[PDB]
């Protein structure tokens, strides 16, 4: 491995691996997976009922404490059951250490609100709403953050289109701005860039 | 190598001119249309013919790294000369 | 920017702030999703247009992270250099607009001098005054002209009474004081709960900075100091940002002291281009500047979450890698979203006319709140 | 390490009390802030007489698009299309076909300046220096239509700004 | 705390997709071809939902290619066809499936072409 | 700067500084606007041999995730995610403002 | 005794070894109503034991703050009431018990 | 089987319940939304919109789906009442400015290739 | 030109009163500045 290449920690890797056993231990009504990735990440998948429990102890416990949150976001999968997931990344200042708790849902099963153990949630699960449509249970006031008023569907979706479906424009017969069905003076141009050839052998899944 | 249309517009060097017909030709009254007046097939004809004593020649446009890919050209056929893909220089063994 | 802003008045009191945003929601993390990594790169300048070559450092170090790759020595202390000129800019900036918001208006013209010389010095580097793109997942894009050092050390050594000047007509001030002491006091437990970063933290005495704790490109390589406030107020968060003014001046001169030779990108052709002569003249060279200037490099599948001492805050991303050459999800994490959050909290049993300077402290740009 | 900014105690001697009251009584820093300012307006102003003089530029400059070509005058373009590939913004189209003499050569090469974010992807894309971006600046427009530029107002722009922009490769090219 | 309903699931009325593109529209589910062009095969590996091609017209200035479809460009991607049929049902569109196109197993012998009464002899190599 | 001595001194005494030391207006000391050609060096993988680039692919070395208890497949002391972070020191250059 | 800790919202605490051996013998009955198989349980007594042995060991301010690895007794304090608060929510959820249920099969495939 | 996780509701008849109740907050608020934005629609015809909108809904057989479109709907009301939206965002919901669509074969046959 | 001013300032051009089909007295811009000596007036150069 000469300069061109990342430098790995392994101190790092086996802290996160004995941190991630002792959390797994501790909670084994929820845990359902940990991980450490090659670059010193550690991600915990839960089940969804147990996100205001795990994230309380990883707040509060004194071995965690992990008082930050530093981001709440959802990812759109459409080939899973579970449409969605959605990912906590969390900081720790006592001990200088990230964690990442990753749940799941779909469209209509609601997920419980963390505004109660950390307060930067509330327009986090406000732009989630918003963006992706997951409901949740027990918000304080829970809408649109982002989008228009009157905006139907949820952008971040993918299969929402590029372009959304109704453009603005100035109506002089009705003096004011209207909205109407899009139509593109030139259609955005679809280019097919991935290659045969696979890149990474070390990611080939079985043939099945 | 500017040519003109029958109707009075100049023609492009693609070839572009709107024909008698049609209506799009109101965006050019009361205002011009964009020529360029150098056309790149003349101004490349006019080039003359390198004459070289090898049966490869390489070219790269001239100008070292400010031209275009160096490529090799086979001059073996004596019928035609060898043209550059992209500078569109001809070159050619001394015949006789 | 653009901001809409409901409130609740009893008589000269604010009772409740609800700040509205979306003005300047321009779908970012949806259009990065159709392009490649490059394509992708431009938005991030884009983001935080006070800041953008932090925005470049964090994008292109989540990149690199995901890529198992490390840029030149020499790229990350000009990486480092440029991060600290573009935190002098943005400190300039919201001290400049904050003073002028509450009616300064003087300090703004004579620091906008020395923003307009910065500029000069993004375009003699790049070719762009603000919307540069050099930093890149590799490394940087061009290695500096032969003359940029020297000027450089030229404004650098002549910044500290400029400062002199903007502390002379605000530090002492007794309506500056009166405008800004013991006005949007946060405590550290609530700014650590509600998601605050940067200044906002370091305001009520906490002792965190990304550059310390979690250094990444050379700044363990340099020392400086971290201002500590100890009131959580406004003029305390002044005092920490024209102190983390000082000690930019101070790691820029450090970094123009110690910057060393080689190369500037990767010498990896499958991830950076090469040189315009080697692609002319080699084959491989050729065919790898085809394939990253058509299709782009593909990253290995995984998740990562990268973030920055950004000037205005802990500023990250949370990019997802399916293995192709174009990122399957990109969240962008700004510290002005949770500052404007915690606007209302902050606002509790105030005038009306200090919703204005929480505002200023704040530091908010509304590109990177909605993104 | 760590400084800090706002933890003085002001002291309780009766000198410095009475230094304090005569700030509060006859209001010293403001007349400070007066002085300063008084000071700051006797010296010379940072403005430049525009249009008759011009900010300061590099050869690194990105300005208006133009498409070059060879000494010979042949344009350089070759219709590969990689800057069409590489925009992020969308905003060139390429239309191609071989010319009457066989040459790869654009039927229709169009930018969109109204589309473009001025990256200069494009001239770094393009292999044979085609496509540039040109030191011009100053092509405000009156319409939206005018800014919608097509291949024969590309050449146009080639061969008006030829010399600089090949001054400025000639300066910049040992950098790239 | 559970309902147990028995129910097929159906979300449009929550997708705001406008009424006129949920049942007029077909989408295609396939496994996408190989390119002859290369030997490559790691592009046949997914299955891809598409829509139905509309109308693109020439615009009047600039001579760009206009349209009035916003799901012109949707492709999605899915792990089997299973999945793919699932999100179409649930999302209202009526859909046509593809069954997965193998390249079948082949007998090849270096020796079959110095074959000694064989016709697979080659001429040259 | 081309300013009188007088007005040199009185703004020098308003300010409270000496201004021609340091002027925010730029002079001759600035560098020229045309410089010589840079050599610019090559970077470290342009060897011609011991070069192969299996041996510096920095992307076919990263692997996937390591799982660590999956749920679908002694003293034991206490740990946490890192050792505690050691308090800072107080800036022995200007500890105070 | 110092003053202004540095904290915002954060007041000094006078006498804070009683107020530390009373949070720790809290926090310790609150652990014995918890089963004795729990992880959780087992862990929590390690700690807050070891740290009331610490604390009963040292009468000074300041190298009880050196030894605890924490600093400023007051947050430890801090600390203190939330492991108890964090207890009692604890025994209320009771996590010891075994998974809910297990995900979809393919819930957690990456790529794709 | 199928056991799902509820939202609001145990079964359709709360469903239906929260949907009177949201009609009624609805029915109520069209008189006084239309004399604070100055609409130049009647009280008569915003009702009817109301009640079509009602009814463009009216095929949902599942509860969860319903009270979700009933908390949709809350949320619209909540933005109408508090004048976040504007005369535009209001009016949007008439198309009065869209050509209107026909039906019949003949037509779409003219107008074009769209089915 | 002249040395002695401060940066920015040390060049500047003084505009015809009649250039291609216009009188230029009053009507000036900077778009009337030929190639060579905008890259000259700009500091893109120290030679003119
Ligand atoms: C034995 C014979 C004795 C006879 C008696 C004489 C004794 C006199 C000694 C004291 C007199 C001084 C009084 C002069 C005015 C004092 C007013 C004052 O001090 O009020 C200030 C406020 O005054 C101001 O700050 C007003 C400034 C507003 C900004 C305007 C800029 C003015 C500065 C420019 C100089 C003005 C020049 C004035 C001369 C004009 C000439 C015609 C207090 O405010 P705070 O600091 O907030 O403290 C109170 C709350 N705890
Ligand atoms: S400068 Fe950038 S955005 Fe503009 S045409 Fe070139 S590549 Fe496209
Ligand atoms: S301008 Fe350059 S990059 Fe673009 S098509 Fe022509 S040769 Fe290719
Ligand atoms: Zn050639």
């Amino acid at each position: 491995t000469r300069p061109t290449i990342r430098p790995r920690n392994d101190v790092v890797h086996k802290q996160l691996s004995a941190f991630g056993q002792y959390v797994a231990e501790i909670l084994p009504k929820y845990v359902q997976q940990v991980q450490v990735s090659c670059f010193n990440e550690l991600e915990i998948f839960i089940h969804p009922d147990g996100v205001i429990p795990v994230l309380t102890f990883l707040r509060d416990h004194t071995n965690a404490q992990f008082k930050s949150l530093a981001d709440l976001t959802a990812v759109d999968v459409p080939t899973r059951q579970n449409r969605f997931e959605i990912v906590y990344n969390l900081l720790s200042l006592r001990f200088n250490s990230r964690i990442r708790v990753k749940t799941y849902t779909d469209e209509l099963t609601p997920i419980e609100s963390s505004v109660t153990v950390y307060k930067a949630a509330n327009w986090y699960e406000r732009e989630i709403w918003d963006m992706f449509g997951v409901f949740f249970a027990n918000h304080p006031d829970l809408r649109r953050i982002l989008t228009d008023y009157g905006f139907e569907g949820h952008p971040f979706r993918k299969d929402f289109p590029l372009s959304g479906y109704v453009e603005l424009r100035y109506d002089d017969e009705v003096k004011r701005v209207v909205a109407e069905p899009v139509e593109l003076a030139q259609e955005f141009r679809k280019f097919d860039l991935n290659s045969p050839w696979e890149a990474f052998p070390a990611y080939r899944q079985p043939p099945e | 190598g500017v040519r003109t249309s029958p109707t009075g517009e100049k023609v492009t060097h693609t070839g572009q001119a709107y024909d008698d017909g049609d209506y799009r030709r109101v965006r050019f009254s009361d205002r011009q249309k964009e020529v360029n007046e150098n056309f790149a097939i003349d101004l490349i004809a006019e080039q003359p013919v390198s004459e070289v004593g090898s049966r490869v020649i390489s070219c790269d446009g001239g100008g070292g790294a400010l031209g275009h890919p160096r490529v090799y050209i086979n001059l073996d056929k004596e019928t035609k000369t060898g043209t550059c893909g992209y500078c569109g220089l001809q070159f050619r063994q001394p015949h006789h | 920017g653009v901001l809409r802003l409901v409130m609740e008045l009893s008589g000269e009191m604010v009772r409740k702030c609800d700040p509205h945003i979306g003005l300047l929601h321009r779908g970012t993390e949806k259009l990065i999703e159709y392009k490649t990594y490059l394509q992708a790169l431009p938005y991030f300048d884009r983001l935080d247009y006070v800041s953008m070559m932090c925005n470049e450092q964090a994008y292109s170090l989540a990149v690199e992270k995901l890529l198992n790759i490390q840029p030149p020595p020499r790229a990350q202390w000009i990486r480092v250099l440029f991060g600290e000129i573009t935190r002098l800019l943005n400190h300039i900036m919201a001290v400049t607009t904050h003073a002028l918001d509450i009616g300064a208006m003087t300090p703004f013209f004579w620091m906008f001098e020395e923003r307009e010389k910065m500029f000069e010095f993004y375009e003699r580097v790049s070719g762009a005054r603000m919307h540069a793109a050099y930093i890149r997942p590799g490394g940087v894009h061009q290695d500096l002209p032969l003359g940029l050092l020297d000027d450089i050390y030229e404004f650098s050594k002549n910044f500290s009474f400029r400062i002199d000047e903007l502390e002379e007509m605000l530090t002492n001030n007794r309506i500056w004081r009166n405008r800004t002491v013991d006005i949007g006091v946060v405590t550290a437990e609530d700014a650590l709960n509600y998601g605050f970063s940067g200044v906002m933290l370091r305001g009520s005495g906490i002792q965190w900075d990304l550059r310390k704790t979690q250094p990444y490109d050379v700044y363990d390589q340099v020392e400086f100091d971290v201002p500590i406030g100890s009131r959580g107020d406004c003029y305390d968060r002044y005092l920490c940002r024209v102190e983390e003014m000082r000690q930019s001046l101070r790691i820029i001169s450090q970094c123009l002291n110690k910057m060393p030779p080689g190369e500037i990108k990767v010498d990896d052709a499958k991830v950076s281009p090469p040189k315009r002569a080697e692609m002319k003249t080699s084959m491989e060279s050729l065919i790898h500047h085809f394939k990253l200037y058509t299709e782009g490099y593909q990253v290995p599948p995984g998740a990562t979450y990268t973030a920055i001492e950004a000037p205005k805050g802990e500023f990250g991303v949370y990019l997802v890698s399916d293995g192709s050459s174009r990122p399957y999800r990109c969240k962008i994490k700004a510290p002005g979203f949770a500052h404007l959050a915690g606007l209302d909290k902050m606002s509790k049993g105030h005038m009306l006319a200090d919703v204005v300077a929480i505002i200023g402290t704040q530091d908010i740009v509304f590109g990177e709140v909605d993104r | 390490t760590y400084k800090f900014v706002n933890m003085r105690e002001p002291s309780m001697d009766m000198k410095s009390v009475t230094d304090r009251a005569a700030q509060t009584l006859l209001w010293t820093e403001l007349v400070r802030g007066l002085g300063m300012t008084l000071s700051y307006l006797f010296r010379e102003p940072a403005t430049i007489n525009y249009p008759f003089e011009k900010g300061p530029l590099s050869p690194r400059f990105r300005g208006e698009h133009a498409l070059r070509r060879y000494p010979s005058g042949e344009e350089r373009c070759i219709a590969c299309k990689l800057c069409e590939a590489v925009c992020p913004a969308q905003a060139i189209t390429i239309e191609a076909e071989p010319r009457a003499d066989g040459s790869r050569r654009t039927t229709r090469y169009d930018i969109d300046m109204t589309k473009c974010i001025y990256c200069g992807f494009c001239q770094e894309a393009c292999p044979v220096d085609a496509i540039v971006e040109g030191p011009n600046f100053e092509f405000s427009t009156e319409t939206h239509e005018e800014l919608l530029y097509n291949k024969e107002k590309l050449l146009n722009n080639g061969d008006k700004w030829e010399a600089e922009i090949a001054a400025n490769i000639q300066a910049d090219y040992l950098y790239r | 705390q559970l309902i147990a309903v028995d129910e097929k699931l159906d979300i449009t009325t929550l997708t705001g997709v406008p009424e006129e593109h949920i049942k007029t529209r077909k989408v295609r589910i396939f496994v996408p071809a190989r390119n002859n062009m290369q030997s490559g095969v790691n592009n046949t590996k997914k299955w891809k939902m598409e829509f139905d091609t509309r109308e693109r017209w020439e615009n009047p200035l600039m001579g760009w290619s206009s349209t009035a479809d916003p799901l012109s460009n949707l492709v999605l991607t899915f792990s089997t066809k299973e999945d793919a049929v699932a999100f179409a049902e649930k999302n209202g569109w009526s859909f046509d499936v593809e069954e997965r196109k193998v390249p079948k197993p082949k007998s090849k012998s270096y020796g079959a072409n110095f074959s000694w009464n064989k016709r697979t002899r080659v001429s040259t190599k | 700067a081309s300013a009188t001595r007088v007005i040199q001194l009185l703004r020098n005494w308003a300010s409270g500084r000496d201004l021609q030391a340091k002027l925010q207006l730029r002079y001759q000391e600035i560098s020229k606007r045309t410089q010589p050609p840079p050599k610019l060096p090559v970077g470290p993988s342009h060897k011609l041999s011991n070069n192969y680039y299996c041996t510096r692919d920095g992307r076919r070395e990263a692997m996937p995730p390591s799982i660590v208890m999956s749920s679908q497949k002694t003293e034991k002391k206490a740990v946490t995610p890192a050792p505690p972070i050691k308090r800072w020191e107080l800036s022995k250059d200007q500890p105070y403002l | 005794l110092k003053k202004t800790t540095g904290l915002v919202g954060l007041a000094v605490c006078e006498t804070p070894h009683e107020r530390l051996k009373i949070l720790y013998t809290k926090i310790l009955d609150v652990l014995g109503q918890i089963p004795k198989n729990a992880a959780y349980r087992k862990y929590t007594e390690q700690i807050t034991n070891e740290k009331l042995g610490m604390v009963k060991a040292e009468p000074d301010v300041k190298k009880l703050e050196e030894q605890l690895q924490g600093g400023q007794i007051e947050e430890v304090i801090l600390q203190a009431e939330n492991e108890l608060s964090l207890a009692r929510k604890m025994l209320r959820w009771k996590p010891w018990e075994p998974l809910v249920e297990e995900p979809p099969a393919n819930q957690w495939k990456w790529p794709i | 089987g199928t056991s799902v996780k509820p939202i609001f509701s145990r079964d359709m008849n709360e469903a239906k319940r929260r949907v009177r109740e949201l009609y009624r907050a609805w029915y109520r608020e069209v008189p006084n939304t239309v004399h604070l934005f100055q609409l130049d629609i009647s009280v008569k015809q915003g009702r009817d919109k109301v009640r079509e909108m009602f009814m463009k809904n009216a095929h949902v057989t599942d509860p969860r789906v319903v009270d979700l479109l009933v908390i949709k709907g809350k949320m619209e009301l909540e933005e109408t009442i508090n004048v976040w939206k504007q005369r535009t965002h209001i009016m949007r919901f008439f198309h009065e400015t869209e050509a209107p669509r026909p039906t019949d074969f003949l037509s779409k046959f003219y107008v074009g290739h769209d089915p | 030109e002249d040395n002695k001013q401060f940066f920015g300032r040390h060049r500047w051009v003084i505009y015809t009163t009649e250039m291609n089909g216009r009188d230029t007295f009053w009507d000036v811009d900077g778009s009337m500045v030929p190639p060579e000596w905008h890259r000259w007036l700009h500091c893109m150069t120290d030679d003119p």
